[PDB]
């Protein structure tokens, strides 16, 4: 009885594969990426990558082909899951609807078999026949491709060899072919063998094993023209064939390590190579003719190219691009050229996109010291380390504050014809209209002609012809830029009120109730037109010139008040076309018609906050689809603001809301604001690209950040982050980092280029004596970073072979002062594990690092936390807590000694820790006794850890070794000695996700329980909740409900996906949920979501908006 | 050390 809900914050941004080829249509250019459990398609195009389809699956992409067998249109692509889920896919456009479809699948995992050297490979041979796996040692798994075989039924084969490096098929060759590096004693040999299917074994390959190099790890498979292939090493590249063997050493290339490779030309002359270091080769196969034979090679050389993110995948594109996907970076969008400009690297980036990379520690601030936390990670690995700054919502800079309590609307204003600059914004008002002439950037309520005082207005939009409009309760007023006074003036013939205002530049269309009028402001006159009357009440209409119309609008649509609706109408005519009967009894207070790419809009806003959605045809008339969402629970005025180049749609609720756009879709982020009224994009001499925003008191006005649920602030530190403090009264971060070095020819170290500890402001060393006894080195430091202007204030670097592994920024016993303590740990390639490090005690000034105090210790500081003014901190295996001297140094008080080592812990308020590397966690408590440790209880369980946290006083998350959460509690149980020693894996879940940290915190704010966010290797920001035994149930039902209508991709049993797993065993989920894949509910369309029920009570959109009340718990 | 280590399944492989 645990009852836990982990959710999605931010999906994985780390590039794990990717793939190049025609999966969308023969003729078509597609990359597809592989992120984690995340299918990104693009096609490929002038200006780079057009998004198509993002598919998500229950399984880690851990082998990832396109390919295409006989009589096929176009390419299927097969995936391999890591729970070795194998299935078949085939990209299928219903017209205008897509879908992946699973032309195969079926698990491919055998029970016997150690899973292997270099991990599982999948390799498909160049004529389509089959498909060969190396899950395991020993075996190799082959899937024979047929018509059938809709299931994936393999056999294995013995594999002589235990300890295979790399494979792949050769081109050109009569029998399917392996080939293979792999090593045993003498060193690493390469071999071959034939595939006969029909016998279930191997044969003699065509060539005998020879040897390639110590560290040789690629093949490559030159295709059919040269035939052969290519293996890789470190320093050393060479070739095979039969009895043909080129051999080159580049210097070039020792310096790192190749590590990915792509086929430039589909011919074979060109590949790109990726280096650790980032750096890109060309490897380049001479070609050579002879008159009537098939083409021979002369050589093969390497030509460095750049320098990419660190890459662990490549892919070529259109011409001379290369996308280049990175775990350790940003991933990117890369271009070559014929040239090298300055420096003379043929490299430029094009794109870039943002990999949160390795989070690897985190931390949360309300930086701006608001309510809501920004989220600050570091990130990256080596040259891309960074800092990001995740922020959730759009937010807006507020440049003057002007408090009315009333503004009933805002439109624009030039009070001169030409410029683009408005220096008055006449407002509605609570039956007024003040209007404010504007001194430039200074406030100022004066007069106008023919524009009233005493009536309210309705109305200011932009009409043309020289002149100023202003529709008022009573007429549709007129004022001239010639005359300025007077010129015109309608009112309704009966003396009775305009209900609902509309207007663009040129059309004017009013609503005295059902009757609906039509006037024009005609080169200085409002002429009439059109008539007519409808069923109801009309509540509000919408009218723009959109596309193919300069100023005079076609057709349109209007919401009325009895029968709640909203239908489509033409315009002298007033001819009704389709419509919609949406119900409750409240009306629609909006509708508004727009466009942004390709295809024109329909929104209606009703006074519940909620909102129906559809698309219209600038052409047609018909009805799109529908949905109904939730902003803020007031009605809410939808409007268009002046953005970049897809100008958007600001939606005022109680929950201010953009909504922006997706594919082609539209985005529907936050808005970072209290309340917004009204609001209009504006543009003064004072105050540009403005929007206007009233409130329920305040004109304000500014810019807007990116679109995004999320924006992402990064801050570059070309060295790898490793830790993060944020010591508040300092308004500063502690950062450790970590730089690398090689040794000189005066033997000491250089560097390889500047970071972010070398370009500090100011800077230290460890001065310190507290001990006396090409190649690389890592060199340590403190940072001290603003925290308004991210600047490396100073650095602080450590010993010759000290590594800073833990940081708290933490006040001590009575010392009112507030440190940052970092401790440290002597490693040496040699040593098995550091007998000898140190806590060090630190403060910083009005600008000064001052080493406070130090601290042997003979063991690694894994970690520590500020436990009650004292400071408790895991040491090797020891897990001790330390007592700050007034005297200001730190002295031992006790300890504990049964952990294998311990890597983590975490404090409960009270006397209460946690944590350990192999088995699994320990509970324990302070006792205020002889200042002892009591061990309380553990789990034992053999569960390698990487990250542990306190859920509360009985909760324990934590996170391990193979990408599965686990969550404890003490045995409330009888005989309370040993059934309490012992605390039970309540909750099980797999992740899929390696976890380096949680913490504390939540992106939201000024039905669950708390908020612990982590933080992964992929980038992947989760979030983890606790819930009422209720919500749990109705929850764990609408699961099991929801995933019989949710068809999976590769047809992977979702229950399969979250179960436990750790190699030797497999457990179902308990006390876990996806939100991820209850949040799934709403893309279901409404009969497959009733299906979902047929059972306090049951209902039928309850349960759609149970949901969105969670969706905002991030 | 396990140091190389911890930072390294740090990372990722």
């Amino acid at each position: 009885m645990s009852y836990n809900y982990v959710v999605t914050a931010q999906k994985p941004t780390a590039v794990n594969g990717c793939v190049t080829g025609h999966f969308t249509s023969a003729e078509d250019l597609n990359l597809l990426i592989a992120k984690n459990t995340r299918l990104e398609i693009y096609v490929v195009t002038a200006e780079g990558l057009r998004p198509v389809k993002e598919v998500g699956m229950y399984g880690k992409i851990a082998v990832m082909e396109l390919f295409r067998p006989k009589g096929e249109s176009k390419d299927l692509l097969f995936i391999l899951t890591a729970k070795y889920n194998a299935c078949i896919l085939e990209y299928k456009q219903s017209g205008e609807s897509i879908d992946i479809i699973t032309r195969a699948h079926g698990n491919v995992q055998d029970r016997i078999g150690r899973p292997s050297e270099t991990g599982i490979i999948g390799i498909i041979d160049p004529e389509c026949r089959m498909i060969g796996l190396r899950l395991y040692d020993g075996l190799f798994k082959v899937i024979p491709l047929d018509r059938d075989n809709k299931e994936l039924k393999a056999f294995n084969i013995r594999l002589e060899e235990l300890h295979v490096i790399d494979v792949k098929f050769l081109y050109g060759c009569q029998a399917p072919t392996i080939c293979f590096v792999y090593q045993d004693p003498q060193g690493r040999h390469v071999k071959t063998y034939e595939v006969s299917l029909r016998e279930k074994e191997f044969n003699k390959g065509p060539w005998k094993q020879e040897n390639v190099e110590a560290e040789a790890s690629m093949v490559i498979a030159v295709p059919e023209p040269f035939g052969g292939a290519i293996i890789i090493g470190q320093e050393s590249i060479t070739y095979h064939n039969g009895d043909k063997y080129l051999a080159i050493a580049p210097p070039i290339i020792k310096q790192s390590t190749i590590v990915c490779h792509n086929r430039v030309d589909p011919n074979g002359s060109r590949y790109l190579l990726g280096d650790m270091e980032g750096r890109l080769f060309m490897l380049l196969l001479e070609k050579e003719e002879q008159m009537d034979g098939t083409v021979t090679l002369k050589d093969l050389r390497v030509e460095l190219l750049g320098e990419t993110s660190i890459a662990e995948c490549l892919t070529y594109l259109d011409n001379g691009v290369v996308f280049v996907g990175s775990r350790l970076g940003d991933s990117q969008l890369v271009k070559l050229n014929v040239d090298s400009n300055e420096q003379g690297s043929y490299v430029v980036a094009m794109e870039t996109f943002t990999n949160l990379g390795p989070i690897v520690d985190m931390c949360v601030v309300d930086l701006e010291r608001q309510g809501q936390g920004q989220l600050v990670t570091c990130s990256g690995a080596f040259k891309e380390g960074s800092l990001r700054i995740i922020r959730n919502g759009i937010g807006i800079h507020e440049h003057a504050s002007i408090d009315l309590p009333g503004i009933k609307g805002l439109w624009p204003l030039r009070s001169d014809p030409n410029r683009e600059t408005y220096d008055t914004l006449v407002l509605s008002f609570v039956g007024q209209t003040r209007v404010l002439m504007l001194n430039g950037e200074e406030v100022e309520e004066t007069e106008l002609m023919g524009f009233v005082d005493d009536q309210q207005t309705f109305f200011c939009g932009n009409v043309a012809h020289q002149q100023l409009i202003q529709i008022t309760s009573a007429s549709v007023r007129l004022v001239s830029q010639e005359p300025k006074a007077l010129v015109s003036e309608w009112k309704e013939p009966q003396a009775k009120n305009i209900s609902v205002a509309s207007c663009n530049s040129s059309q004017v269309v009013v609503a005295v109730g059902r009757a609906l009028y039509y006037l024009q402001i005609h080169p200085q006159e409002l002429r009439q037109i059109s008539h007519t009357e409808m069923e109801h009440e009309v509540a509000c209409l919408d009218i723009t010139p959109l596309g193919d119309s300069n100023g005079l609008s076609p057709l349109c649509a209007i919401g009325l008040w009895t029968d709640i609706s909203a239908r489509i109408l033409k315009l002298p005519s007033f001819e009704l076309l389709h419509k919609e009967m949406l119900g409750g009894e409240i009306i629609p207070r909006s509708i508004l018609m727009t466009t942004f790419e390709s295809s024109h809009y329909l929104l209606c806003a009703l006074g519940d906050g909620a909102l129906f959605y559809f698309g219209l045809n600038i052409e047609t008339g018909l009805l799109s689809d529908r949905k109904k969402v939730t902003l803020g629970t007031q009605p809410t005025v939808l409007r268009t603001f002046r953005s970049l180049s897809t100008t958007n749609v600001f939606a005022c609720s109680d929950r201010p809301t953009v909504i922006y756009s997706s594919n082609h879709k539209l985005v529907f982020s936050n808005v970072n604001l209290k309340e917004v009224n009204y609001m209009c994009p504006l543009n003064s001499d004072g105050y540009p690209d403005s929007l206007a925003l009233a409130n329920n008191s305040t004109l304000t006005i500014g810019t807007i950040d990116e679109i995004q649920k999320l924006h992402i602030r990064t801050v570059p530190l070309y060295e790898s982050p490793r830790k993060i403090c944020y010591q508040e009264v300092s308004q500063c971060f502690g950062v450790l980092s970590s730089r690398i070095e090689v040794q000189d020819t005066s033997g000491g170290t250089t560097a390889l280029r500047p970071s972010a500890s070398t370009q500090a402001l100011s800077s230290s060393v460890s001065s310190s004596k507290l001990f006396s006894s090409g190649e690389e080195v890592e060199v340590h430091n403190l940072l001290i970073i603003d925290q308004h202007t991210f600047e490396v204030l100073h650095a602080h670097q450590f010993l010759q072979n000290e590594y800073a592994l833990s940081l708290v920024s933490c006040k001590l016993g009575k010392d009112p002062n507030t440190y940052f303590i970092v401790g440290t740990a002597m490693v040496y390639p040699e040593e098995a594990e550091p007998k000898q490090g140190r806590i060090v005690v630190f403060q910083y000034s009005d600008g000064k690092l001052q080493t406070v105090a130090e601290k042997e210790v003979k063991g690694a500081v894994y970690s520590m936390v500020e436990f009650n003014g004292k400071l408790l901190a895991s040491i090797n295996s020891t897990v001790r807590l330390y007592e700050w001297t007034t005297e200001k140094d730190v002295r031992t008080e006790c300890n504990h000694y049964n952990n294998i080592m311990a890597l983590y812990l975490k404090t409960k308020g009270d006397f209460i820790l946690v944590g350990d590397l192999m088995r699994s966690v320990l509970l324990l408590a302070y006792k205020p006794m002889e200042g002892n440790f009591e061990e309380i209880a553990r789990d034992f369980n053999p569960n390698w850890m990487s990250a542990v946290e306190i859920l509360d006083d009985d909760n324990f998350l934590g996170a391990e070794n193979a990408f599965n959460l686990f969550v404890c509690q003490k045995d409330s149980a009888a005989t309370t000695d040993e059934e309490r020693q012992h605390l039970q894996e309540v909750g099980l879940f797999h992740l899929g996700e390696f976890v380096n940290v949680f913490c504390h915190g939540s992106l939201v704010m000024q039905p669950t329980q708390g908020s612990v966010l982590f933080g992964t290797v992929n980038g992947m920001i989760g979030l983890v909740t606790s819930l009422s035994e209720s919500w749990y149930n109705l929850l764990l039902d609408m699961q099991n409900r929801l995933n019989k209508v949710i068809k999976s991709v590769g047809k992977i049993e979702h229950s399969f996906w979250r179960s436990f797993h750790t190699e030797r065993k497999t457990e179902p989920a308990t006390g876990f949920i996806d939100g991820d894949l209850i949040e799934s509910f709403l893309d279901i369309s409404r009969p497959k979501m009733q299906e979902v029920v047929a059972n306090r009570e049951a209902t039928a959109d309850d349960l759609i908006k149970v949901v969105e009340e969670l969706t905002r718990i991030h | 050390s396990l140091v190389y280590y911890l930072k390294n399944r740090e990372v990722r492989l």
